[PDB]
RNA sequence: AUCGAGAGA
DNA sequence: CACTCTCGATG
């Protein structure tokens, strides 16, 4: 699947066997992307 | 609203009276041996790992990790890992379930590399608390 | 956070007059009750909702994520 | 997490009807009415409404508990005349009371500015 | 004159970051140096280790005094910062 | 359940508390233990036929176990028995069997006073055991000579877990000697027959505790048993071999420390016998003191089944004996009603 | 919850449905109302999002409803949030007719002032 | 209507404290025990159950309830069924079920065995007794 | 509490020259006989000597600490009655700001040291983002 | 007080106390908060970092030795003058995702 | 007599000096797990 | 649970949300207010020991 | 599970 | 000598 790195607005599709670091940083921080299924919210 | 007990408006409630958000993480680390033993994460099938958990694994992708944003609740599986230790069922379940009592929403989730280059993970849900009849004020 | 939208208390609609408070405060240099007069806040429970606000959300912006 | 839903306060559950009329063992021609999906809106009102009938004797609500949405009447009425017809009494009266207001705060309303 | 006040502030002190840190690397410090003796009469190659993981154990134990159960102050010298409110 | 048993169910009326005799010890055991060894053997995920053997109870969710199988769930504990190369003192009796050295002169055998003193026809009259030890014992260790044997009784001090002599005692000496007390003076100094005598409160050979006293997720007393059978092989290698005459006595006395210790580790010796990981050692002694001990902690009170706890709050329209009890407890809280024709439309509808 | 509580126009309220009465599935155009928010920031400058910034998307057909309340001088409404520089806010809102006793967001009124006797000349009050 | 008394009304700040019912709420019925013991465990994220201590016992004892005292430290807890020897009244007996061979190993004792219900830790204690040279006999006449 | 300090540490030998080298009569030569109302002054618990005229040395010292010359955080305890002097450099000895009170005031009284001037200058400070608390305790 | 003890107690606790029979300890060094990463390149610490990849904000001693040498990682107090955010501005601490 | 304060050493010594426990205290048989002699257990129920 | 009173059978009477509801009288004898006291309750497995409940 | 720490009544 | 939740480092 894809990350996202943590400190620069990056976009990472590297899956496993992979994983860190960054591309064009260098920091090892990586956040996992928002599912793409809509989760509903009751507006309560 | 005797003995120290109170009163609360249910429509401010609803407003958003008190209302909180409620984070909390968990944490997971790929271990390591000697013989370049390591455990894995990924979303295990129940024919090819031991024990496993109650819960269901549906949620988890193939990096076994939750995608930020889908809900949770009950006894579900967040980090998918197992630990090896030909043969059937060749891998331990190590897999982690969201708290029994619990439920929410994944908020974040955090992948990286320890100090002794380790795969950990800490996984953050949220969920937000409505003031409730025995809520401590 | 954020201005509340509306006043717990009663339901009167105060999330639309967050910035006419500031603007109130900065630029007439008016006093906080009066700010709050002039905004149709008499009853102190959305006086309060307004006076009694913090908005964080501008410090949450400092971040770059 | 052991609240039960906001619209079980107005909406009848599967089998609840809306008025569970019961026959009194206490006095002689009493009635006790169950208001399913109701509160003090409707118990107070219909009440006070019932003690204008100079025919009912007896006439008075209750909430036995605040968790659910529902409240008894007590009404016992004079012999010769059924209790359900007071409550009747008391429902038509109250809608053309309101019916007059409504009509009343209109005629006033148009008469207005700004 | 009557008998000295042993609840008196004014002789008592308060051990901060400060000597605590002192005491347990002046430790950490001494024993290294015994060890690097050793090294020395076995015969750069320095176990920083020591130092290093009795420090990290000390702060995140909060039993003072590298790993001995003898110690008395396992009273929790370091505890978790508690961040459920600022003024916490 | 379990499963029946051809056995008649009987209610436990008496406890008749005791000494354990190293006869009735080895004879109980199913097991000798040599070997100090654990588990595994060689690379063998397995038992050695030492320690943890498959007749004290197979630990490896089977259906066999010592030949009487019935799982691991059914089987309660099979002791195993440890002879010891030279008998050693019980922590817990250090201070009775030193009364008791006090009581007897050395060599022969026999009590100082008897029925043609004065004051011992009057300490020997009582028929409480504790208070009838307790009277003898202060008119007794004052004695110095002596039935014959005319032998100058020397005065007997404690030092750390060994008795020395003034005019050092040996433990198989003071084996020797109560051995030879006979009955008659036992009943003269509380001890029983066949259920206690001073010639069992020593240990010549040690059971050894089932698997389900100490488990493995490996336990403390394994080690510790370990740790004992470990002196146990050094004392011996070091008496068939080469015996120097200020080496075997070291071993003696760790052998005398590792079982003094198996037992009570808070004792007035200073050295507490710690652990690998510099824990201070979990002994039989401490998990029995409470609170939380097993006495006080899993006996007087315990978890239980079927119960519930939760945030209290008042409700003025519950009746005083009443209990407002959340859904969630109710659905999960249960009880058992047998089906019965009174009741069976109502279950039926709640299954 | 804070788009929960904005105000929309519920002048033709009583020609929409309740959702769990209309026999569509979930929801539709008889029932319901469907309106859209895309922000995204795009000055260097705080973006703000408000009402005004709901798109209604359904079909209508006819009956006045739907449209966010702005009683605001400006003409922005309620200040819904804030965006920074590459914050986006990409969501859709589906409206239904409900009543304050569910949920105080469907309250149509503030406050209701209310007095009698003011002399107490009742005493249904002792001061 | 009016309230006859007038009320102190005005704005007070309050605080949300920590404590919060849905995790605090706790109910068990038969889960899961621990190994040592064989007792419920100890927490509520763990579905543990909850000690029915000494001064609870002390009550039930004051009340008279004798059935429910042994329903709570039986049933309810930890129940196990042990064999005791007939004549040196220990846990000595090897009982090969399904074939009816109670077995006992130092006084030749086959036709001479009794069963008995106990808490699994008074079976602990007694092992561990045992373990340290003393010998509960358990006798089951007077 | 919200102003209280621990002292740091500090060396007490250049406090023990000073007192040397400002008529502090060292303790081997003490003869108790010939000076019985000579005042003792003990540094960090230790008995340093006797010292005649101590109110003399006392303001020096005094004045030196508010002047910064010797560390603020370093405690000077004179005892009248029992006629002693005890100076702490010792670490850990929790203390606390205080104004001070003086009577230099010759067209007054007793008054404070700090003035209306002084807070002027700290609001001034605080407005314009100088004259600090340092600038107070110097 | 963490100040105190790196800026003075360290250099007495090294210097005072230790010295073998030769190899005489000189001056102590006390780095920035950094990590030697199992890639092998040491780099810098920031808080927020340590906290996020479960490590421990702490800087590197050196002492001179006689007849330089890495003898251990001493835990950094926050806001210490070994640290970075002592000297780091409002904005440097937003951007370093530290609260001011 | 072992279910307060001295524990192990009550029992060492009723080892020692081979005690009889009559079993109709209330804290053995809670120790026991059986209906102690106690209120609803001061008797017995039979049949005629 | 310092007397005999700290210990008392209640009837049930399930309710909605997460409290265990008592009567307000009843606070004397278990001396608990309800500034974030928590109860236990314990559910008999029997006839007989439920009959011990109600009847004692 | 075994030891310390915070806190709830 | 006098019930809970919890956290967090350890074998
Ligand atoms: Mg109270
Ligand atoms: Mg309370
Ligand atoms: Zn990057
Ligand atoms: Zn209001
Ligand atoms: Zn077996
Ligand atoms: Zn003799
Ligand atoms: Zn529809
Ligand atoms: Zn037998």
């Amino acid at each position: 699947l894809k990350y996202i790195c943590a400190e620069c607005s990056s976009k990472l599709s590297l899956s496993r066997t992979d994983a860190v670091r960054c591309k064009d940083c260098g920091h090892r921080i990586l956040l996992k992307a928002r599912t793409k299924r809509l989760v509903q919210f009751e507006a309560r | 609203n005797q003995e120290d007990s109170m009163i609360m408006n249910q429509s401010s409630i609803d407003r958003g009276l008190f209302r909180s958000l409620f984070f909390r993480s968990y944490m997971d680390q790929e271990k390591k041996y000697g013989m370049s033993i390591t455990e894995t994460f990924e979303k295990p099938q129940r024919t090819n790992t031991l024990r496993m958990k109650h819960g269901t694994y549906d949620k988890l992708d193939d990096d076994g990790l939750i995608a930020p944003g889908v809900r949770v609740s009950g006894e579900d599986v967040i980090i998918g890992k197992t630990t090896p230790i030909t043969a059937y069922h060749s891998k331990r379940d190590a897999s982690t379930p969201l708290r029994s009592t619990e439920n929410g929403i994944v908020d974040q989730v955090l992948v990286t590399t320890n100090q002794d280059g380790l795969k950990f993970v800490k996984v953050r849900v949220r969920t937000t608390k409505i003031p409730q009849i025995g809520d401590k004020f | 956070m954020i201005v509340p939208v509306r006043c717990f208390s009663c339901g009167k609609v105060v999330g639309d007059k967050w910035e006419s408070y500031l603007n109130l405060l900065q630029e007439d240099e008016l006093d906080e009750g009066t700010a709050l007069s002039r905004l149709g806040l008499k009853r102190y429970c959305c006086r309060r909702m307004i006076l009694t606000h913090v908005d964080l959300i501008e410090k949450f912006l400092r971040y770059n994520p | 997490m052991n609240a039960p839903d906001r619209f079980e306060l107005f909406l009848l559950g599967e089998g609840e009807s809306k008025l569970k009329i019961d026959p009194d063992t206490k006095a002689p021609n009493a009635v006790v009415i169950t208001f399913e999906k109701e509160d003090h809106t409707l118990g107070n009102l219909i009440r006070a409404e019932l003690l204008n009938d100079r025919k009912v004797l007896f006439a008075a609500y209750k909430v036995e508990h605040p968790f659910f949405a529902r409240f008894k009447l007590r009404i016992q009425t004079t012999e010769g005349y059924d209790p359900k017809d007071a409550l009747k009494n008391a429902c038509n009266s109250i809608i053309n009371k309101l019916g007059a207001l409504k009509t009343n705060f209109e005629t006033e309303w148009n008469l207005q500015t700004l | 004159k009557d008998q000295d006040d042993r609840d008196h502030f004014g002789k008592k002190r308060l051990d901060l970051a400060g000597p605590l840190l002192a005491q347990l690397f002046k430790t950490l410090f001494k024993k290294l140096t015994k060890d690097i003796f050793r090294y020395m009469q076995r015969t750069l190659a320095i176990n920083a280790k020591t130092i290093t993981s009795g420090l990290k154990y000390a702060l995140a134990t909060g039993n003072w005094g590298e790993q001995k159960k003898a110690m008395s102050s396992r009273a929790g010298v370091s505890q978790v910062l508690n961040r459920y409110t600022y003024s916490s | 359940g379990q499963q029946y048993s051809s056995a008649p169910l009987r209610t436990v009326k008496e406890v008749q508390f005791g000494l354990f005799s190293p006869e009735e010890v080895r004879a109980i055991s199913v097991a000798k233990i040599r070997f100090p060894e654990t588990m595994d053997e060689t690379q063998t995920r397995a038992k050695i036929g030492g320690l943890n053997d498959p007749r004290l109870g197979s630990i490896d969710r089977n259906l066999k176990c010592q030949t009487c199988q019935e799982g691991m769930n059914e089987c309660p504990g099979h002791f195993g028995h440890i002879d010891l190369a030279k008998p050693v003192f019980h922590v817990g009796f250090i201070a009775k069997i030193k009364k008791v050295c006090e009581c007897v002169c050395m060599h022969c055998g026999k009590l100082l006073l008897d029925e043609h003193n004065e004051l011992m026809r009057q300490a020997l009259a009582i028929k409480d055991s504790k208070k009838r030890f307790a009277a003898i014992w202060t008119l007794c260790k004052t004695k110095m000579v002596c039935g014959g044997c005319g032998n100058t009784q020397p005065t007997i001090r404690k030092d750390g877990l060994k008795l020395v002599g003034s005019w050092v005692l040996s433990t198989e000496e003071i084996l020797n000697i109560f051995k030879h007390i006979s009955v008659k003076d036992f009943t003269s100094l509380g001890f029983n027959e066949v259920f206690s005598r001073p010639e069992w409160m020593i240990l010549t050979c040690l059971p050894v505790p089932p698997p389900p006293v100490r488990p493995s997720i490996e336990d403390d007393l394994t080690f510790k048993l370990a740790d004992i059978l470990k002196a146990n092989i050094s004392l011996e290698t070091l008496e068939h071999n080469g015996a120097p005459h200020h080496a075997i006595e070291e071993a003696e006395s760790l052998l005398q420390f590792h079982v003094a210790t198996y037992m009570d580790n808070d004792i007035a010796g200073q050295p507490q016998a710690l652990q690998k990981s510099g824990r201070p050692v979990k002994s039989i002694r401490a998990r029995l003191k409470g609170k939380e001990g097993r006495i006080r902690g899993n006996l007087m009170g315990k978890r239980v089944d079927f119960s519930a706890r939760t945030v209290i709050s008042g409700d003025p329209n519950l009746e005083l004996d009443q209990v407002g009890v959340p859904k969630s407890i109710a659905k999960t809280l249960t009880y058992p009603e047998v089906v019965t024709p009174y009741n069976i439309d109502r279950l039926t509808q709640l299954v | 919850h804070r788009l929960g509580l904005i105000p929309l126009q519920s002048m033709d309220i009583e020609q929409l449905e309740y959702s769990r009465d209309c026999f569509c599935e979930d929801h539709c155009d008889k029932c319901s109302v469907v309106l859209t928010l895309q922000a995204f920031g795009e000055s260097e400058s705080t973006t703000n999002v408000y009402s005004k910034d709901l798109v209604i998307v359904s079909n209508l057909m006819g009956r006045n409803i739907g449209h966010p309340i702005i009683q605001d001088k400006e003409g922005n409404g309620v200040l819904i949030c804030k965006l920074r520089k590459g914050q986006e806010l990409k969501l859709t809102c589906v409206a239904k007719k409900g009543i304050a006793k569910e949920h105080a967001k469907w309250g149509p009124a503030a406050a209701i002032e209310f007095e009698y006797d003011p002399w107490n000349k009742l005493k249904h009050t002792d001061y | 209507k009016k309230l006859m008394a007038q009320i102190f009304f005005g704005p007070t700040y309050y605080q949300r404290l920590r404590h919060m019912v849905d995790d605090k709420i706790h109910a068990r019925a038969r889960g899961p025990m621990q190994v040592l013991t064989r007792q419920p465990v100890e927490g509520r994220s763990r579905d543990g159950g909850l000690r029915f201590g000494e001064m609870e016992r002390d009550c039930m004892i004051a009340h008279g309830a004798a059935s429910f005292l042994k329903e709570r430290l039986m049933e309810a807890s930890d129940a196990f069924r042990v064999h005791i020897c007939g004549i040196c009244g220990l846990m000595t007996v090897i009982a090969k079920l399904n074939h009816n061979q109670f077995e006992c190993k130092g006084c030749d004792n086959k036709i001479d065995i009794y069963q008995i219900h106990i808490p699994y830790a008074a079976k602990l204690l007694f092992q561990e007794l045992m373990a340290m040279n003393i010998t509960p006999r358990l006798y089951t006449d007077r | 509490s919200l102003m209280s300090c621990i002292s740091v540490g500090t060396d007490p030998m250049p406090i023990i020259t000073f007192l040397s080298e400002w008529g502090m009569e060292p303790l081997e030569d003490y003869v108790p006989h010939q000076s019985p109302d000579a005042t003792r002054v003990f540094v960090n618990g230790v008995w340093h000597g006797v010292h005649r005229n101590p109110a003399r040395l006392m303001e020096t010292l005094r004045t030196l600490r508010r002047k910064g010359d010797i560390n603020p955080e370093v405690s000077m305890i004179r005892d009248i009655r029992e006629k002693e002097l005890k100076i702490f450099t010792d670490a850990g000895r929790v203390y606390r700001p205080l104004f001070i009170v003086e009577d230099d005031e010759s067209l007054g009284h007793k008054e404070l040291k700090v003035r209306k001037g002084h807070i002027a200058k700290l609001m001034a400070t605080e407005y314009q983002d100088e004259y600090t608390w340092s600038s107070l305790l110097n | 007080s963490f100040n105190q003890f790196v800026d003075y107690t360290l250099q007495d606790i090294i210097c005072e106390d230790s010295t073998l029979i030769e190899i005489s300890f000189g001056k102590i060094y006390v780095t920035k908060p950094m990590v030697n990463e199992s890639d092998g390149v040491t780099h810098a610490l920031y808080p927020q970092e340590a906290r996020l990849r479960n490590l421990t904000y702490s800087s590197g001693l050196f002492v001179d030795v006689k007849k330089k040498v890495f003898i251990g990682r001493l835990p950094i107090m926050l806001r210490s003058k070994n640290c970075y955010l002592s000297e780091a501005t409002e904005s440097d601490l937003y951007k370093l995702k530290e609260c001011p | 007599r072992c279910s307060f304060e001295e524990t192990v050493e009550i029992l060492f010594e009723a080892g020692a000096s081979a005690e009889l426990d009559d079993c109709r205290g209330v804290s053995e048989n809670v120790i026991l797990g059986q209906m102690a002699p106690i209120g609803t257990g001061a008797f017995d129920v039979m049949i005629d | 649970s310092l007397h005999k009173m700290s210990m008392m059978a209640h009837r049930v009477k399930v309710i909605p949300y997460s409290t265990f509801r008592l009567n307000l009288s009843v606070t004397s004898p278990y001396n608990a207010d309800f500034d974030g006291d928590e109860m236990n309750l314990h559910v008999p497995q029997s006839e007989e020991t439920r009959a011990e409940l109600s009847q004692l």
